[PDB]
């Protein structure tokens, strides 16, 4: 996310690019936590999921 | 208090000996586990972290 964040900055179409972020975000997150894969990963990914929200 | 930022601190650092801490059996106090003790203290935000 770090980098995410980064190149969120550098290029033309941000406002796409946050949004389209935003979806491929969260969607991975709870398709994630059907597995419920060490949920760490989930709430911090969420969590980016509200970052780029 | 205490007990729940050092198990986070636990989480933190490496889930795998969390978990090898949590299940370990305390020979000084009474061949229990740390889970049984917890929740003989009652004590619910021990329980209701992720880790455990």
């Amino acid at each position: 996310q770090k980098m995410a964040l980064f190149f969120w900055q550098h290029g033309e179409e941000a406002m796409a690019k946050a949004l389209v972020a935003c979806k491929l975000c969260k969607a991975m997150a709870h398709e994630a936590s059907e597995n419920d894969m060490v949920d760490d990963i989930s709430q911090e990914l969420n969590h980016n999921s509200r970052d780029f929200g | 208090q205490l007990a729940v930022e050092l198990l986070d601190q636990s989480y933190k650092q490496d889930e795998q000996l969390a978990m090898k801490l949590l299940t370990y059996e305390l020979k000084n106090w009474s061949n229990a586990t740390c889970l049984q003790l917890a929740v003989a203290a009652k004590h619910r935000d021990f329980i209701a972290h992720t880790c455990s």
